[PDB]
């Protein structure tokens, strides 16, 4: 039933986006709306979220379980990952562990700033795009009624103005916030891929026993979203 | 609560809505056409 | 957020725009009526 | 006929799909659905029935699953820290796991009537942009209150009931474990029956089921 | 205008999903404390306050007042009278809590199925246009629906819910004197100094208006 | 003119309104509230650097504002200062207490008018579709329910809400009055000096609301 | 006629508007709402970065800077830390308050704008539908209608909430920089090392709104 509800939702998305596309009318609600967000986010702030956006969209995150085997290969020893690189180089360099601790803690709340900003930035464009969408479709109202010169032409204009709104929740709803949503997903990814990280490296610098923080790690990803899967 | 932007859409809903109104004010029916419409939307419901 | 008594009211009121439509589809307007209208539109919008 | 339906299913089914699977993974959405399904068709255990299961143990010292993991875990383990802690962590995982299920259903119940709004503001174009043609109008309104009805109809009768239900499983399933760990820890501590049933008494009339008595 | 379908959808749907919210029972027990609230009148605090003073010079018809006494008579400390009357005051406040939810729940739930009705209307007579004329006079029966639910959710339960949560703090405002009066009469105070005590609460949280 | 005015659409609103309204406030209550607002309205708080120079004015000599009366009045008779304390904070509370209810009695009117609006509205537009052969005539049918709807919005955002807000402001502008009467009539039982109490009476006088005028 | 009806328009929304807010704000809560709404519009705010230079710069050695001028003066009165931090952290919270303050004034615009929109246009429609039968009057009152709900959003949406947006990022940026000042500060009076106060301080650098790396 999975292959049916991605299907159901590609096709949903795809006669959107054939709604969508129509240049002119997304443009207004979409310099509206650029220009209402630059007044919170800086240009840099924006493609720093964008950025941000593309990356948890195209590219997928590392497997917690593929992380445990890593980490009790590592373990029971004595990396392509970026972030375990960094903990097993630090650790190796020689260090103590509040070092350790404080550098990858710092490492972990600067992701966790990172994806809330992005949220930030595409909740505030969700909130603000079907007001653009309404003001376009006002100013078309105006421009209708001061233009006002066959009836048959009252439909299709009226129509046209009024896509501008269509325009404004077509990107509120199936846009933006679903950016949103998967940012905040993303960031609890990473955040508990991290999180086992750290607490992995610290039990190999600290000669831990490998089954008792095997066991924590299986009680981490016992947790979160993930219970809906056991 | 409701999005912010919820007042505004009411009111250009009843903008539009008054506007047809004051269109129907000065409409005179068809019947042909109402047969026409009425045949269409019994298609489309599966009546 | 804002009180739902305004979702009610915008959901009534684009029923009641849709049905309107329906009703205008099938009819014909007048010409002179609707270029009075228009007239004095173009008038008040400047 | 079957377009204008199968159009206006596609627009408020598809997109809620699409919203919540953007939210939540397809895994968590099964496990949500295995959540509602089982809570709709599995009555919560009666705790009154529990209490007098609990006093039949107490007074000697099934049908049930955690009677069942808190009487093998009693067998074995004889100190109260481990069965304590890992009662608790299993009623924890039971309680997460209702709320997110009442979170993926809530989602769906939020999302429904956005749908609904689009769908009405499509078949609304759709209608003024023909307003000449009788074949592409009836369509059009079709389109448009079909999709305002899916949407009022699965957000208001199917998504947040479901979801109201699973939050009084979770009640349920909450004060049926607590009502077992005590139980257990009370046959831990020899304590007498007739204390314990006492005890229980106003655990019985917690919450919801204070309008009864 | 009246309709008996229109109002039996309404109710229907409403009291569908609140039995999906709540269960049958805990709705009886909600009609019952709504029904108390609405058809009997709490006792002024002024008679309250007499009667404990008048119990203080000698040394009884609220079941509160009547359970303190009978607590007090007995030979019981403080500590488990208090703990009795504060268990006594939880349950009523969790009992008009349970109510007040009950029938806000129907109250946000009616319009809902206003809208739901006036729209499964609106399809049926689109599906059978046969006359122009009838057109127009369809959708005000359709209407009765979300108009019903509006009046439901804004006449009905919201008022109900509203005077719920005022008995409630009538109730714990007069039972939270009653034990302040126990707690004066086991410590067998001076009647004029627990007067002025006692009517120091008259100024609370919704009765400085009259004053 | 006589298409803004409805005996039926105002009768709707209102006495929706006074209903839903008294059924948390009793009819005594309701008038407190108004008799509330008339006083804010009718009305205005003393100035706080005007009520500072009135109580140092008559601290070397051992009236207009009835509190600072109560003040003298007891400290005439001559009771204790915590006999005094205790009176004055009782007065603050029950004014403090007073206001907040006036004010929840007003925002409660301005929430349940719009929903009586609605109401109206749904109601006018009832009659005019049981009535609506052909939509010629339908336009004075619409302007009743729009205007009940106005009726609704009007009296909401226009009247009850602006009320329940001035009667928050009087009583943040109150309760500044309340408390430098209340330290300046201790400053005189005790016995000291006029110019002490003015170096802390003026301290905290930008607080709250009054930040953004500095 | 055409220029009567954008009058009555602007003279609903924004005189609406103003009647409204000034029972909630008094006319000096206005006007400085006001004033600090140009000073964050017209005026940068300092860079962390040059603050955490000077910083060190006066660290090494033991003033553009309102805020920090009143540290230096603090300091070099030969007051104790407690004093001084109080005093900091006073300052600290008036501007945070004024900040606040200015924000409240102008949300309170942003939602009474579309109330006035909306009463505007309820007006508009009753002439147009009361007076049917003349076209001279529909046309005005159709404009009015349209053009005060069109005055109302485009108030709400790109004037007043984003002005407040930008009160409330200058806020923040504020009370950033003057608690980078009283650590710095702080760290003076006791004496640190340069580097390790200059490290502490760029710790500053990625806090909130600031991950644009
Ligand atoms: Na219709
Ligand atoms: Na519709």
């Amino acid at each position: 039933l999975a292959t049916l509800l991605g299907l159901i939702g590609g096709f949903a998305f795809v006669i959107m986006a054939m709604v969508l596309g129509d240049v002119t009318s997304i443009l207004i609600v979409v310099g509206g709306s650029i220009f209402v967000v630059l007044m919170k986010f800086t240009m840099g702030q924006f493609f720093g979220a964008t950025k941000i956006a593309g990356k948890a969209f195209m590219f997928k995150a590392d497997e917690p379980e593929d992380l445990i085997a890593k980490i009790v290969e590592m373990a029971d020893a004595a990396i392509n990952n970026t972030f375990m690189q960094k903990g097993i180089d630090l650790l190796v360099d020689g260090h103590d562990a509040d070092v350790v601790r404080a550098a990858l803690k710092k490492d972990i709340a600067l992701t966790d700033e990172r994806h809330t900003q992005g949220t930030g930035v595409f909740r505030a464009f969700g909130d603000v795009a079907p007001a653009m969408g309404m003001i376009g479709t006002l100013v078309g109202l105006v421009a209708m009624l001061s233009n006002m010169d066959d009836p048959k032409a009252i439909g299709p204009a009226m129509a046209v103005a009024l896509l501008t709104t269509l325009y404004g929740a077509i990107l509120s709803n199936m846009v933006f916030f679903p950016i949103a949503d998967k940012l905040s997903l993303r960031r609890d990814q990473e955040t508990l891929n991290r999180r086992l990280i750290m607490d992995g490296v610290l039990a190999i610098q600290d000669g831990q026993n490998p089954r008792v923080i095997d066991s924590y790690l299986k009680n981490y990803l016992n947790e979160g979203k993930r219970a809906l899967e056991i | 609560g409701l999005p912010l932007w919820m007042g505004t859409f009411a009111d250009l809903m009843s903008l539009l809505m008054c506007f047809f109104v004051l269109l129907l004010s000065f409409s005179e029916m068809d019947v042909l056409k109402f047969k026409q419409i009425a045949g269409s939307m019994k298609f489309a419901f599966g009546v």
